[PDB]
């Protein structure tokens, strides 16, 4: 088993509510990861560790080259470690806001990268239900990492009941009161898609009312610099009725992402 | 900031890493990790 000891602490990368994450190197075969450190008092003092273990839990069991892998994890008296894939690019969410909006290329590889994570994670039985910016990192060749699942959940039966995630990105049926499913990633990935494109969500309001008006009434309105493909799949994607959204698969296939994606795979060993 | 860590040495470490990836599924995958109710327990 492993232990702080085995690495070099490079620098912090950031900081987070129950410890901070660390540039690091394992010694014995110098490869660099991200070690993300929580305290466990912290931890049980804020009554999240039932939390935590869900989200460890359901990352520790995912491969994917566009979910960001945990090789594994220790602890030691006081502290909880987490070894991640280190995501060289860092916070797709600054690069969006140094950028103000993507290209079609960067837009439509991101989305394929997205949709193939996100079928590999429904596959699984396993939602996302907070896709945005802010929980995607960028790999060595800006490959899209699903870097957080904090409101994530297994979910092999029963439809769930939870509103989770964020305003901006909420589909109808949280709004609404209904159960749902696997579906609210599909909707998300077409708010994820608007604002990759545009630099604003789809929806964006100054009051929580007037944002769940829009939303629930899909008030759509595309700026005139966007291009027929990818307003077609936005469209598609943000869907009044779940069953109509077009699937995972149906947004890797779409012509648009088709036409623009230059996605590549990383080299696997 | 060790020096392996910033710059042109980092950089060269990066694209190494990314260029010839190691077998993480043994090289850590196969490592016993402490059981996830025994996380907040004795270590
Ligand atoms: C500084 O932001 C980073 C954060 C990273 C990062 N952050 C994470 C922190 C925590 C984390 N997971 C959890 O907090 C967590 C919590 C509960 C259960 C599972 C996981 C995932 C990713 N992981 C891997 N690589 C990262 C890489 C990061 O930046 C690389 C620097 C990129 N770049 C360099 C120069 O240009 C501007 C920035």
């Amino acid at each position: 088993k492993f232990t702080i000891d085995d690495f070099d602490i490079g620098r912090p990368l950031g900081k987070g509510k129950f410890g901070n994450v660390y540039l690091a190197r394992e010694k014995q075969n110098k490869f660099i990861m991200a070690l993300k450190v929580l305290f466990k008092s912290q931890l049980e003092k804020e009554g999240v560790e039932h939390q935590l273990r869900r989200e460890i839990e359901i990352q520790s069991h995912l491969r994917h080259p566009n979910i960001l892998r945990m090789y594994n994890y220790f602890h030691d008296r006081k502290r909880i470690y987490l070894m991640l894939e280190f995501a060289p690019r860092g916070e797709l969410y600054k690069e969006l806001q140094k950028h103000g909006r993507f290209d079609e290329q960067r837009s439509a590889t991101f989305m394929e990268e997205l949709a193939d994570a996100l079928h590999y994670c429904h596959e699984r039985k396993v939602i996302h239900r907070d896709i945005k910016p802010e929980n995607l990192l960028m790999g060595y060749k800006g490959e899209l990492k699903i870097a957080d699942f904090g409101w994530s959940v297994h979910a092999p039966s029963l439809r769930r009941r939870t509103m989770c995630g964020t305003l901006d990105y909420l589909p109808p049926e949280m709004i609404e009161g209904k159960t749902h499913d696997e579906k609210v990633d599909l909707w998300c990935a077409g708010v994820l898609c608007y604002e990759f494109l545009v630099g604003m969500p789809p929806f964006d309001s100054p009051s929580h009312t007037e944002t769940h008006r829009r939303i629930v009434n899909v008030d759509l309105k595309f700026p005139p610099f966007l291009s027929d493909g990818s307003k077609d799949l936005i469209s598609k994607l943000l869907r009044y009725h779940p069953p109509q959204r077009l699937p995972l698969k149906g947004v890797m296939e779409h012509p648009w992402v088709k036409a623009n994606s230059r996605r590549v795979l990383p080299p696997v060993y | 900031i060790p020096a392996w860590a910033s710059g042109n040495l980092l950089t060269q470490a990066i694209r190494q890493q990314y260029y010839k990836p190691i077998d993480v599924d043994r090289m850590y995958g196969t490592i016993d990790s402490p059981k996830l109710e025994e996380l907040f327990n004795k270590s």
